């Protein structure tokens, strides 16, 4: 993530290998959600330091899009 | 050990041993302490204050530096917690999460943290993209 | 798998 | 493998040996490596090369064992 | 013989120990990540938390290397 | 897969 003028650029999951091939992103209030079109899956993790990992669910097919529903 | 490398370094009677904050004088020369968000300078000569706000994720928004403390606030739609850091959603309106796996758009009620999966529509073939609006409360695909 | 979504 | 990424060149040339070797361990004294051999899956080795080179080829210390996983 | 890490071990393909601090590394093929502890098993934590299907482990200096038998 | 060699 970065500022709006790209400054202060930052990693909240780096040099990781649970990352194979993620496609699309979502965020609600800490956590960070993501589709990955390498494991078939949806992540879950903490939007900031990416230190609480689970699997939120198992696709047959590869998840492209995501969007949390929230006013 | 008692040639210890914190060895000759004169006792508090020395002007407070020149620490800006109560201060030791035990067996290893002297030691100067600091209160709850303080740190100890390089050289030990003074306390150095702790820029909260600088470590990403210690406050969820707004975070503000303080002398020897930090305050915090969050937008609107959300209400700090019991812990001056945290703010959750103010709704009573649940987050869900909503996926396109080729066949099927796939939503699922975090409810009760427990995420229990339902499809969405019936005739889709190949999802892409997902959108909502939220002053019509519909789903774009 | 390829980038491209097609 | 050196343990420099940056590093490319090989500390020894590659070992032929018989069968599928599994696990290593290295003999500091000697010069040594011990190493398990598999074969058809149901018979094993243990043996040993001499990384002295000098032409050294890999000899058996003992055999009929079996799948053997770890030295 | 007594078990020392016993609660949430499912396939430990790889094992090691680091004299310099006296900690006892281990790797999980099913689990997929790699965990540290003391010798008596208390100090447990996770060093990688995904990695694979991992077969062996070694660690020198301050890295630790393994093998990965998926890729 | 299979935890053999
Ligand atoms: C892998 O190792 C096995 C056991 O030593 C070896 O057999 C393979 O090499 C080749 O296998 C063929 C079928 O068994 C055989 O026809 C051929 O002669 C053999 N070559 C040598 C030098 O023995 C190895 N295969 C690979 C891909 O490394
Ligand atoms: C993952 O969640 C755990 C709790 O389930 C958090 O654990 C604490 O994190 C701090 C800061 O890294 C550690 O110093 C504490 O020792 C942890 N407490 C316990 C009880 O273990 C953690 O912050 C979350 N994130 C990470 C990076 O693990
Ligand atoms: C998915 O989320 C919605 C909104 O929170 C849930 O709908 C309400 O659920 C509560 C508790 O069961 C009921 O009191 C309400 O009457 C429900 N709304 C309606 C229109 O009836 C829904 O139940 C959630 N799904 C699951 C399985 O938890
Ligand atoms: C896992 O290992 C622990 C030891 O670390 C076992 O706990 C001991 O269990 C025996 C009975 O089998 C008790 O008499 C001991 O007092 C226990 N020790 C402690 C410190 O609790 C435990 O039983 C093992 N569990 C399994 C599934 O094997
Ligand atoms: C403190 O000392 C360390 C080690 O010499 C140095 O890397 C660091 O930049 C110093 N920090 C300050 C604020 O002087
Ligand atoms: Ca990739
Ligand atoms: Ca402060």
């Amino acid at each position: 993530f970065c500022d709006y003028d790209g400054h202060n650029r930052r990693q909240v999951i780096a040099s990781d290998l649970v990352l194979h091939h993620p496609h699309a992103l979502t965020l609600f209030e800490d956590f960070v959600y993501w589709t990955d079109r390498g494991t078939r899956q949806v992540m879950q993790a903490n939007k900031w330091h990416g230190g609480n990992q689970s699997v939120v669910m198992y696709s047959v097919h590869q998840p492209l899009g995501i969007t949390a529903i929230h006013p | 050990t008692d040639e210890s490398p914190l060895c000759n370094q004169d006792s508090c009677s020395h002007f407070n041993g020149g620490c800006t904050h109560q201060c030791m004088q035990g067996p290893f020369g002297a030691t100067c302490l600091c209160p709850l968000g303080y740190q100890l300078a390089n050289d030990t000569k003074t306390c150095e204050d702790i820029n909260e706000c600088d470590i990403p994720g210690f406050c969820s928004q707004h975070c503000v530096n303080m002398r020897g403390s930090f305050r915090c606030a969050c937008d609107p739609e959300y209400t700090l917690e019991s812990d001056g850091r945290t703010c959750k959603v103010t709704g009573s309106e649940n987050p869900l999460l909503v996926v396109a796996s080729r066949d099927k758009i796939i939503v699922d009620n975090i409810t009760a943290h427990t995420h229990n999966l339902y499809s969405l529509v019936q005739d889709v073939s190949f999802v892409v993209a997902l959108d909502f609006d939220s002053v019509t409360g519909r789903v774009f695909w | 798998x390829x980038l491209x979504x097609x | 493998l050196h343990f420099d990424p940056r590093d490319h060149s090989l500390p020894f040339q590659v070992i032929s040996v018989a069968g599928t070797a599994i696990a290593l361990d290295y003999d500091r004294r000697n010069n040594r490596i011990f190493f398990t051999q598999k074969l058809n899956s149901l018979r094993g080795q243990i043996s040993y090369v001499s990384l002295y080179s000098g032409s050294s080829s890999p000899t058996v210390l003992l055999s009929n064992i079996g799948v053997t996983d770890g030295i | 013989r007594v078990p020392i890490v016993n609660t949430s071990l499912v396939w430990p393909n790889g094992l090691a120990l680091d004299l310099e601090t006296d900690l006892l590394y281990w790797a999980d093929a099913s689990l997929q990540k790699i965990e540290r502890s003391t010798l008596t098993g208390t100090n447990r934590e996770v060093v990688v938390s995904t990695a694979f299907h991992s077969f062996g482990l070694t660690v020198y200096g301050q890295y630790i290397y393994w093998t990965d038998l998926y890729t | 897969x299979x935890n053999x060699x």
